């Protein structure tokens, strides 16, 4: 009676680490 | 609205603000490697959608039935009462089963479609 | 459905034709007609498939053709063992699928 | 010499259900689109239903849509047809036939190549 | 692209543990790389108390 | 190395942004895509024989340029409405 | 206690038009797929048209397709049905009903839960 | 449409069944039948929805079931206040949608 | 002054085939969706078939579906209609007409602007 | 199809109306009606297209309108040279396409 519906763009996040870039290096 | 604006809203009020968290995916060495990584993650998600037959859609209905062992909550306990973060924390051990079922169902649909399109 | 003469006859050694007439959507548009020979009892056997093809195991005594919206099976040099009910069929389309016809009781004279 | 043996049939009363089954032997089973064909006493042949080689696609004659279910099991080499309601017009010999369709990667098989011996279904 | 900075606006947060009133920002505030030992200089002050 | 690789990545990003726009609008996989957004005469009041037959694409871009932030928003809103209507129709039965 | 009050109705001559409207109160309006149902004098109930909770999807009984328009306004908590041509066979009491459909993210509501008091439409 | 007996009767305290018969596409395929009670005037009230469910506010005196292509509503221990016209309905499909039935004037004896 | 000259027609016997052709001059050919229209003796006009300006899309009246083929050649500035079976009900004057459709990048031409002189088709 | 009065008449200098009545799917839903004038022999000429438009080459003596499901062509100040069979047509849809009507033999008095 219920079926899998795939959503794209859901407000879900996981912990992760990236190389964030400075911006005084690029105008804010 | 804004990025993750519906993060604290229920699962039925966050399924309308999808074109806002989709567009903000925006798709020397330290930055270029993260631009390439963001592109790779975007393309892997698109490839998943395509293999499932969901290419070009943000809300995609499939033919895979829901197994009550994945979650036995009713629709009014999920869409109306829970947020997407709580749902992700619930159905997380089962995504390797759901994704496999989705690609198997799409392979069956593609072969059935080529058989129907060769009938005549 | 498909019209097929109720019966045809002839003497041993003569040729006989069993016609089958359909409409433009059934035989005219699709060259997928086939013919079956059903002796009383047992089960129908395939004799002709396509307009001019026959399956392995059937001799060249049995042939057929198609012209316009009419299909025809021709048996030359009739034997006593050919006394059977013959049926035509054709592929109508992906909607109506296979439409058979009435039986042609062949009684060799 | 392929062998199709239809094990089933008998007598039902208008409104009942009946299942037919057909076992195949002598050839590769999961490569042929099987079908069922009805021959009422004194009448000719009429096509009832068609199933693809994989079992995913089923087709029916309009007169039986919503009442008949055709299914196959490629591990047991069996075909089955389950009928509901069973009206008086459904009394016939039901023949198990091999043919009617192809997988799109093989030549067209728009003909019923191999037939069975026939199960007798009587409605009274 | 693809990531978000989740700020914490609880005025009495210490640094570890659950934080409510979480905000999403694209960039941080202006952070001065001040190098000082023992005493932190030219920093931001606590909103409510020590 | 960096000078060229940054422009290869930039070209990829621009391509993917255009594809994402097409997808959000329901136009994925098409070069000519018809939509359900009506044309507002305030964007351009020229007739079809004054646009398709007489103007070039550069002149058209120079005409409808202040309005692309409205048209694109209308296109994504119409696609969101169509997607929700489609899931409602596909759950009817 | 929900309240559906249909404000409209009266007399028309074959070929005319008439609009009905239904105001809802006591419950969240933009969450229920509303419908209209006709009861001709001395006869039973017949479904006429259905509109989804968002108003984007409308469905009609074949006998009224192309003549009736159903619309709703979720800001005023009103439902309306605008009828054209109004044949003699359309004379009936028209009931405002809540139910008939769901948004696919809620349970199936394939039933008419809450009804109104009924507007009387006469064609002569 | 749906066939429903024009009237049924019985004495106070007895049980009565109001049947509703449809086809395979209406009641058989879909377990979405429902029943309404309409006293003269006013408006129909929902009594049963689905095969076995009832809405809040309706007591357990009213029940129903489905078997094959026939639906039935059973009222046990009939009261004088149940004298109403009962209607069955079912979801036919995305094409024909809701198809009601005739009214069962229940006149308790 | 545009000129449509239908060169064809004559007598056929029930079951035969006949081809009609229409040459255009005086205007750009590959910009107009052409059509054919039949006028039986003593009767009015009936639309038979429509072809788009590019020739990729063809439309027919239900009564001739599966029997008539309409085709055009934009290099020769010719239109043709090839009819099969030719029943007695198809006896009529067949007019070559320009109009009925547009390419979606031009204004709507839901009318038959320029007509020919008419070919006479007799079935006996 | 479309109903159109078999004939209408009037004296020179008077106005005449030729009505055309269709259904909601033909004239009501689509404002694509048109009118043709066919003198005996030769071929029909376009007189009116759309509800109120006329092609170049046709004078303003010929006009028309649409109300509800009825279309009408009005000719003012009739001349002897207008003795022709008039036909109405309308765009029904992408399925039935153009549906014409009977002819209105106009015989000026
Ligand atoms: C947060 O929860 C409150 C609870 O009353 C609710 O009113 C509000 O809409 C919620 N906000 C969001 C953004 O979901
Ligand atoms: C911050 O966190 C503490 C943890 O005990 C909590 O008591 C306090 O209410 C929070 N403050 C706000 C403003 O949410
Ligand atoms: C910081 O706050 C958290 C809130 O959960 C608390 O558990 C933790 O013990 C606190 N630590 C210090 C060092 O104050
Ligand atoms: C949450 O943070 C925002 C930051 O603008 C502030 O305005 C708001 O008052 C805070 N709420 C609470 C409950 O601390």
């Amino acid at each position: 009676n219920l079926w899998v519906t795939v959503y794209y763009g859901v407000p879900v996040w996981k912990e992760a680490r990236t190389t964030l870039f400075c911006a005084s290096c690029v105008p804010t | 609205l804004g990025f993750l604006g519906a993060a604290g809203s229920t699962m039925g009020a966050a399924s309308i603000t999808l074109t806002v968290q989709a567009r903000q995916l925006l798709s020397g060495i330290k930055q270029l490697q993260t631009r390439v990584l963001a592109i790779e993650h975007y393309l892997k998600d698109q490839q998943l959608l395509g293999i499932w037959g969901c290419s070009g859609k943000l809300i995609c209905c499939t033919a895979v039935p829901w197994n009550s062992s994945w979650s036995n909550k009713s629709l009014t306990d999920i869409w109306d009462n829970m947020t997407w973060m709580q749902w992700d924390r619930e159905v997380s051990n089962y995504t390797g089963i759901i994704y496999r079922l989705l690609e198997d169902s799409q392979n069956q649909q593609e072969r059935n479609e080529q058989d129907l399109l060769a009938l005549d | 459905a498909l019209t097929q003469p109720p019966s045809v006859s002839g003497s041993p050694g003569q040729s006989v034709t069993i016609s089958c007439t359909g409409t433009s959507s059934d035989i005219g548009s699709y060259n997928y007609v086939s013919w079956y020979q059903q002796h009383p009892g047992k089960a129908p056997k395939l004799m002709i498939y396509d307009v001019t093809q026959r399956p392995s195991g059937v001799s060249d005594r049995f042939s057929g053709s198609k012209s316009g919206n009419t299909a025809s099976l021709t048996i030359s040099g009739l034997q006593a063992d050919d006394e059977a009910d013959y049926y035509c069929s054709a592929y109508a389309g992906r909607q109506t699928f296979y439409i058979f016809g009435g039986g042609t009781r062949l009684t060799v004279l | 010499e392929v062998q199709l043996v239809e094990t089933g049939g008998g007598l039902v009363q208008p409104g009942g259900s009946l299942k037919l089954s057909c076992r195949a032997s002598g050839y590769t089973f999961s490569s042929f689109a099987m079908s069922w064909v009805r021959q009422a006493p004194g009448k000719g042949l009429e096509w009832v239903s068609l199933i693809n080689d994989r079992g995913g696609l089923t087709f029916y004659v309009d007169s039986v849509k919503g009442r008949f279910t055709i299914s196959r099991d490629n591990s047991k080499n069996t075909l089955s047809l389950q009928m509901h309601s069973l009206r008086d017009g459904d009394t016939a010999v039901y023949y198990c036939a091999t043919g009617g369709m192809s997988s799109a990667l093989q030549s067209s098989k728009y003909y019923f190549d191999f037939w069975g011996q026939g199960a007798l279904v009587t409605v009274s | 692209a693809g990531y978000a900075i989740l700020k914490c606006n609880n005025k009495t947060f210490n640094g570890t543990g659950s934080c409510n009133n979480v905000s999403t920002v694209q960039c941080t505030h202006g952070i001065k790389p001040v190098v000082s030992t023992q005493l932190l200089l030219n920093g931001s002050l606590a909103e409510e108390e020590i």
